[PDB]
């Protein structure tokens, strides 16, 4: 159930 | 230099709810 | 953390979450000891029995967090790793002796109300505080039972006599380890549990008011079992390697 982190950090 | 001093606690002279339990055992 | 309670905001500003990118999941706890360096347990990154061997691109460091699953916009800061350093003598084959690893962040994190490094003990600090009966504090987002919490949990736990630690297990204890937890007849209980690996066991010095990281959540058998104790990496005993790595690498 983790919220999506900002794409940028991936 | 400033390690281990919490902005929301030691720097304002505020204690968290259980750190006295720690100090009482020392 | 089993039998702990919800942390207060800003109560452990050094707590770091090690987060896997794919699948997106909490791997381990960790601690911030400077703007560029994070400390965790080596078993969080390398443990061949279970085929674990994570490198830098596999992970993200999330600092300043309170909520386990939410992306705390404008509070937390996420970082990528530049390099991982595992103690060359970490003993994953036998008893997890020297369970410790340093992580070099790609760019300095800026400190704030929710992000601030813990101190590393010196000899005098370790000698005064790492005594049987003295309590330290473990924090983490790990399991509440042997579900998972919505926010960081915290528990205060007494250091235990090395004889009693040795007599509770068949695994070989070394001087690079100490154990902590309440005795089966003390009434109080609490322990770290899965997902708390790599997190900080800290103590507040009564001489200068600072928090020092005395241990790293390393191993145990179960969570909060009676007559069993949590075992921690003794951070001062491995400090010469820490200092050697940070001044040999940045
Ligand atoms: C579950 N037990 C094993 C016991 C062990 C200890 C040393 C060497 C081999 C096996 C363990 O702790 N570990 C196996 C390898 C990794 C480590 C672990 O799971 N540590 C996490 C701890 C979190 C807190 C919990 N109370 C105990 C386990």
């Amino acid at each position: 159930d983790f919220e999506e982190i900002p794409e940028e950090y991936l | 230099a400033d390690c281990g001093l919490r902005p929301l606690f030691e720097k304002k002279s505020l204690e968290d709810k259980t750190e006295r339990e720690l100090l009482e055992s020392y | 953390i089993v039998e702990g309670s919800d942390a207060e905001i800003g109560m452990s500003p050094w707590q770091v979450m090690l987060f896997r990118k794919s699948p997106q999941e909490l791997l381990c706890g960790a601690s911030l000891i400077s703007d560029r360096w994070v400390l965790t347990a080596a078993h969080c990154l390398l443990y061949p029995p279970w085929d674990k061997n994570f490198t830098e691109n596999d992970l993200l460091v999330r600092i300043g967090k309170h909520s386990r699953t939410r992306y705390e916009r404008n509070i937390e800061k996420i970082s990528m790793l530049e390099k991982i350093y595992i103690h060359p003598r970490y003993n994953w084959r036998e008893n997890l002796d020297r369970d410790i690893a340093l992580m070099k962040l790609k760019k300095p994190v800026a400190f704030s109300d929710y992000i601030h490094p813990v101190c590393l003990p010196d000899r005098e600090t370790a000698a005064s505080l790492l005594q049987a009966g003295y309590k330290g504090r473990v924090t983490g987002w790990g399991n509440l039972k042997e579900g998972q919490p919505s926010v960081l949990q915290v528990v205060n736990l007494p250091i235990v006599e090395r004889p009693v630690c040795k007599d509770s297990t068949r695994i070989r204890i070394t001087d690079n380890m100490f154990c902590a937890g309440y005795k089966p007849d003390e009434g109080k209980r609490g322990d770290a549990c899965e997902g708390d690996s790599g997190g900080p066991f800290v103590m507040k010095s009564p001489f200068n008011n600072r928090w020092y990281q005395m241990g790293i959540v390393s191993w145990g058998e179960g969570c909060d079992r009676d007559g069993k104790y949590g075992f921690y990496t003794h951070v001062f005993r491995l400090k010469k390697w820490i200092q050697k790595v940070i001044d040999q690498f940045g």
